[PDB]
């Protein structure tokens, strides 16, 4: 009771989960050499070639 | 109009214009536009010229 941090295993594997995740779905916000980074402005802008 | 080397330039803000209307008539110049489609420019609202 007293003593915490006794169980480092458990905490490890949820945050290596969780920080894996949210590098994920922090990666849909890079531009990857095009001129914008949502598609919707590029559908809405540009010409299909 | 003045020389390349004083060319003049000016700020167009705070109005409503429409470019379908001198799109169609082919009478000034030749369009050729990058970014944003020519056919395309009336539809969205960026900020100033």
């Amino acid at each position: 009771s007293s003593t915490a941090s006794a169980l480092g295993k458990l905490q490890d594997v949820v945050n290596q989960n969780a920080q894996a995740l949210n590098t994920l779905v922090k990666q849909l916000s890079s531009n990857f050499g095009a001129i914008s980074s949502v598609l919707n402005d590029i559908l809405s802008r540009l010409d299909p070639p | 109009f003045a020389s390349v080397y004083a060319w003049n330039r000016k700020r167009i803000s705070n109005c409503v214009a429409d470019y379908s209307v001198l799109y169609n008539s082919a009478s000034f110049s030749t369009f050729k536009c990058y970014g944003v489609s020519p056919t395309k420019l009336n539809d969205l609202c960026f900020t100033n010229v």
